[PDB]
RNA sequence: UGGAGAGUUUGAUCCUGGCUCAGGGUGAACGCUGGCGGCGUGCCUAAGACAUGCAAGUCGUGCGGGCCGCGGGAUUUUACUCCGUGGUCAGCGGCGGACGGGUGAGUAACGCGUGGGUGACCUACCCGGAAGAGGGGGACAACCCGGGGAAACUCGGGCUAAUCCCCCAUGUGGACCCGCCCCUUGGGGUGUGUCCAAAGGGCUUUGCCCGCUUCCGGAUGGGCCCGCGUCCCAUCAGCUAGUUGGUGGGGUAAUGGCCCACCAAGGCGACGACGGGUAGCCGGUCUGAGAGGAUGGCCGGCCACAGGGGCACUGAGACACGGGCCCCACUCCUACGGGAGGCAGCAGUUAGGAAUCUUCCGCAAUGGGCGCAAGCCUGACGGAGCGACGCCGCUUGGAGGAAGAAGCCCUUCGGGGUGUAAACUCCUGAACCCGGGACGAAACCCCCGACGAGGGGACUGACGGUACCGGGGUAAUAGCGCCGGCCAACUCCGUGCCAGCAGCCGCGGUAAUACGGAGGGCGCGAGCGUUACCCGGAUUCACUGGGCGUAAAGGGCGUGUAGGCGGCCUGGGGCGUCCCAUGUGA
């Protein structure tokens, strides 16, 4: 099975590409507590159809660029700008950790 | 070219082979593809040679040259005996 | 090599009378009937309350010295009994009593385990017809333990097989006295033996 | 100190030489063909193309160009030619292209 | 390094094997010399723990 | 079927708490000691440098020669020349040299593990199935003639064969462009157009054997991609300009910023980017009641490397340990112009080091390359050699044998110990001597049959005159540590805070069970101790399983971001969770 993941488009700045943040969760190997973790995937959108906020599925794919190995299978639901806020703030916090 | 051959197991002054299918290129005692039998040349035990002939037949069916002595053991288990 | 050295001398020390000489360690002396105290200059002086360790040590030295076996071989047997199913105390004794050298002595062919050892070593014994010179050999049940036809004429085998005229043999053994051959019908339960040894202490000794 | 299968070295140089030439031909003729097609060329653009197609399939017979490296080159070539032709007039002398 | 034993034969260019084992009463002494090796001769007249100290079996009643 | 704790802070107590020990382990080393065998195991350091021999070739059934012989002819004039045949040499050509063997330097990486993906691919030899091989032409080494160099080698000229190379034909088929169907990433099909095949050799010679061509399928082996997993430092916090994406090319077997032109402004980071450190990863191994901790040596699997750095050629496959080119360093030759070399293959030498083997035997077996076969090659391998280095097995005797020798040691002077131990008496009979004597080996091959199935036949053993069997036969090695407590084992002398012991507590200052010796005792035993390292104990990094009022530990207090956590009722989804079946876990 070509791996199908699902997450949230958090960038459309590139041409024919969307960035998709994808959550995965699981027990911690020692401490057992279920923990979330995530990862961004660059996904191929040949028709710049998908935009900021969309939940999409993402599918394992024949390579399209360096580090672009996924295509956008389908829209799951639109909207979710809340989740994009989540990401964008987490991102600007970074500048408040320097010297 | 894949081969039915013998792989050496057992021990010093205690030879025990495995009739085995494997790529030619592979070291003699290394990863094989399938064990399809075993052979104890000193017949220490009443059962000193055994061969899954259905499987042997299969591997010959897909072009596997036996060792001359791999095929002597196979012959014996009526691998090529017909009708 | 197995112990080799003074014997009815731990007959002493270990408190109890151990039967390591057979004929004499049996009759107005295992040296023990004359001097029932430890060897050496201090032997007869108020013994000190023994430490839990001392106790457990002693019991295992007792059991081991009885069978004449070495610490390494004794130890491996214990570890083997521990892996195996069932009361690990008896099992060990099961295994210890399955040594050919012992069976031979249990069967009367020798008067001592030590002497039984020599019989087995020097080819005088045969398991299931085929002969066998390994004291450690595991006699399993069913096995016939004969004397070597060639060896029969010997004064020593004669006497011992003749003094087995009257004698009775453990419940796990049988013995055609004339054919100079016995059998190993099954392995002994703890109850079958009357050893002066609480194995619960031995298992305990091998716990730290 | 004289390992006689540095004969293999000798051979390699001769085979090298042979391949090297076969490929140079294919280059210069392909270039020639595409060049002709730039000026919208009757037979001669195809006539050449047609020669070069042969020279390719030929090279692929042996070790030179084996496979579909062959197919690749033919593909790149008789695409390029047909495209550059239809910039300007008809595929005159029908030569090597499916009607 | 500490030179263990009854007495010794070590002088200024001696060449010796070191083994580790602090001495505890002597600060900054974290190793012992091994006796019986290279130019540290083993302890003479030593009947008992002879294999530390490195002195061969004597031969009068043996 | 699995879980032990002790010593040490005080005058004493409880608690905290560190330290230390008892246990298991080893590719070891060092000391004392050392009898046998079987099976394992053996440069941890200098991925230092290397003498010498050996380590990948094979095919005359692809081709033509040279050289040394022998035989028969054309010849009866001895010049020329035809054929056959024995050695031998390379050359052309093929297939192999990409495997097998070595190593762990680098690598924190789709390197490795694990599970997937390839509509993004390749695969020589092998097996199956469909179809072919008809004309014609060319060159280059060998060989011959000349030239340069000291040598390594090299330049020029001339002839020649092939299964070497090329052109035309046939096109079962296949390739490409365009189109059309089906299918959906570049997967099938189909129509014009174009383009692409081939090699011969052997015969116990009209029919077989080895090959050659194109195509489809299988088998094996691989490439690429992806999810997840994979050590330490945050006293490394910001990193990036082929950078991130795009369009069009190039390159590949194939995807891809792999590379290039142009365009856009992007990509990554506290869920730890960037940097530094350290390290081949794994199956496993050691430890542990387990959870966990440590580890990756043997063996198997993958990677990476072949004096250091780059590079491409050939080829199914290499950017190629024993192939090529260039640069660097080191060694050797040199007629000073130039060359030669690469043991991390097997042995072996030297250096370093606490320390790690024979310049052995054999292709008999297994496996591998070429060969129709015979065979040839094979330091892969099978064996043997050496090291108690480890594991297991075995010996140094067995039964009698005194109120109890002597010597040595205690003593309360009566006695006690070593001690059935010895001496001595029977008994057995490791070593050693005599005899027989292996299994491992039935195939390749030859004959019958048909070169298939089946049957018959012959050869073949390094280990080895070994294992094993039979006859004879000698009482025939014991050591090391420990005895204050933890911990099993106590006394006499010597010694006097000395000499010394010492794992921790601590012993020694004239009665020391603690030092040294004696006797005696305890423990293991061809070993026993030591040092070093891992886990254990250590519930002393605490998930299982700990703590923070005074023992170490609550941030000086707030506000609040990310994050973590979330009251009661109903319904939907089924991500976590649970269950069944199945693939995988070599
Ligand atoms: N010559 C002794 C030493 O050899 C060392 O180098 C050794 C290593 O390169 C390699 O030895 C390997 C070793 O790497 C690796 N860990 C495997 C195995 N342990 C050794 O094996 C090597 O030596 C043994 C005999 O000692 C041989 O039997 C073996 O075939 C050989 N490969 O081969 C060399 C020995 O063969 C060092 N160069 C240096 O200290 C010194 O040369
Ligand atoms: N698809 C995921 C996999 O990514 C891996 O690469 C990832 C990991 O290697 C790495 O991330 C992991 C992180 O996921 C995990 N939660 C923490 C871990 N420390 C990180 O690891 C990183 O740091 C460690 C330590 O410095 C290093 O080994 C290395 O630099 C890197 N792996 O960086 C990448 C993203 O996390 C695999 N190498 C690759 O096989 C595969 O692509
Ligand atoms: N140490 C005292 C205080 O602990 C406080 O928090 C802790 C306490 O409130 C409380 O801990 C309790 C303890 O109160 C009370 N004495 C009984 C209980 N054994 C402890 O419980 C804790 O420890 C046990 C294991 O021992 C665990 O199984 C349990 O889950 C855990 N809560 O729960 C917290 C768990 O640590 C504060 N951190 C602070 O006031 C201070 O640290
Ligand atoms: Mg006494
Ligand atoms: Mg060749
Ligand atoms: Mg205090
Ligand atoms: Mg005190
Ligand atoms: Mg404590
Ligand atoms: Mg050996
Ligand atoms: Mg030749
Ligand atoms: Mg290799
Ligand atoms: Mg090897
Ligand atoms: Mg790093
Ligand atoms: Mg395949
Ligand atoms: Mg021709
Ligand atoms: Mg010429
Ligand atoms: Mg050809
Ligand atoms: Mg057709
Ligand atoms: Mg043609
Ligand atoms: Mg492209
Ligand atoms: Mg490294
Ligand atoms: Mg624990
Ligand atoms: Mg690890
Ligand atoms: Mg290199
Ligand atoms: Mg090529
Ligand atoms: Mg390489
Ligand atoms: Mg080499
Ligand atoms: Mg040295
Ligand atoms: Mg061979
Ligand atoms: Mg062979
Ligand atoms: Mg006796
Ligand atoms: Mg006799
Ligand atoms: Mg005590
Ligand atoms: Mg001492
Ligand atoms: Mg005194
Ligand atoms: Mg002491
Ligand atoms: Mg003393
Ligand atoms: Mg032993
Ligand atoms: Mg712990
Ligand atoms: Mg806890
Ligand atoms: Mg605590
Ligand atoms: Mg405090
Ligand atoms: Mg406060
Ligand atoms: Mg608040
Ligand atoms: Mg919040
Ligand atoms: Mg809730
Ligand atoms: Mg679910």
């Amino acid at each position: 099975p070509k791996k199908v993941l699902t997450g949230v488009v958090v960038s459309d700045k590139m041409q024919k590409t969307v960035t998709v943040l994808v959550e995965r969760q699981f027990p911690h190997p020692l401490y057992g507590k279920v923990i979330k973790r995530s990862k961004k995937y660059l996904a191929h959108d040949p028709e710049e159809k998908y935009k900021l906020g969309d939940v999409v599925e993402i599918i394992e794919s024949r390579p399209i660029s360096k580090r672009k190995r996924f295509r956008v299978l389908r829209l799951v639901e639109s909207g979710r700008m809340d989740l994009v806020e989540k990401y964008l703030i987490r991102r600007q916090n970074y500048e408040s950790l320097s010297k | 070219m894949v081969k039915i051959r013998l792989a050496r197991f057992g021990s010093k002054h205690n030879p025990h082979y495995r009739i085995v299918v494997t790529d030619a290129r592979r070291k003699r005692d290394g990863k094989y593809i399938e064990k399809i039998g075993y052979y104890d040349p000193r017949k220490t035990t009443p059962d000193w040679l055994k061969v899954d002939v259905e499987r042997a037949r299969y591997w010959l069916s897909v072009g596997a040259q036996p060792t001359d002595t791999a095929r002597r053991l196979l012959r014996q288990a009526g691998v090529f005996r017909q009708e | 090599g197995r112990y080799i050295g003074p014997v009815c001398r731990l007959c002493r020390r270990e408190g109890v009378k151990l039967y390591l000489k057979g004929e004499r360690c049996y009759s107005p002396k295992c040296a023990m009937e004359r001097r029932p105290y430890p060897p050496g200059q201090h032997g007869q002086k108020r013994a000190r309350r023994p430490s839990d360790y001392a106790v457990r040590l002693r019991e295992k030295q007792k059991l081991r010295r009885i069978y004449g076996i070495s610490e390494r071989q004794f130890r491996n047997l214990f570890e083997e009994a521990s892996k195996k199913k069932g009361v690990t105390g008896s099992v060990f004794l099961g295994l210890l009593e399955s040594r050919l050298d012992n069976v031979v002595y249990r069967l009367g062919f020798a008067v001592s385990r030590r002497q039984a050892r020599q019989l087995v070593r020097h080819g005088h014994i045969t398991v299931n017809g085929r002969r066998v010179d390994l004291p450690s050999y595991r006699v399993r049940p069913g096995d016939e333990i004969a004397v070597a036809e060639k060896s029969r004429n010997l004064e020593l085998i004669r006497q011992n097989l003749e003094a087995m005229k009257g004698r009775k043999v453990g419940p796990w053994l049988s013995l055609d006295v004339e054919g100079m051959k016995g059998k190993f019908l099954r392995l002994p339960d703890r109850e079958d033996l009357a050893l002066p040894v609480n194995e619960q202490l031995v298992i305990e000794f091998y716990s730290r | 100190r004289n390992l006689s299968a540095l004969k293999r070295h000798r051979q390699s140089l001769k085979r090298r030489l042979r391949n090297k030439a076969k490929k140079s031909a294919i280059k210069t003729l392909s270039k020639k063909a595409i060049q002709l097609a730039q000026e919208g060329k009757a037979e001669e653009a195809l006539k050449i193309m047609r020669k070069a197609e042969s020279l390719i399939d030929k090279a692929a017979k042996g070790s030179t160009l084996h496979k579909n490296a062959a197919a690749r080159r033919k593909s790149r070539l008789m695409r390029k030619v047909r495209q550059l032709l239809e910039a300007a007039g008809a595929p005159l002398i029908g030569g090597g292209l499916s009607a | 390094a500490y030179i263990p034993g009854e007495g010794h034969n070590l002088q200024e260019h001696s060449v010796v094997l070191i083994r580790g084992g602090r001495v505890k009463d002597l600060p900054g002494v974290r190793y012992h010399i091994v006796r019986g090796v290279y130019d540290a001769a083993g302890v003479k007249d030593r009947k008992k723990s002879r294999s530390k100290y490195g002195t061969k079996k004597p031969k009068e009643a043996a």
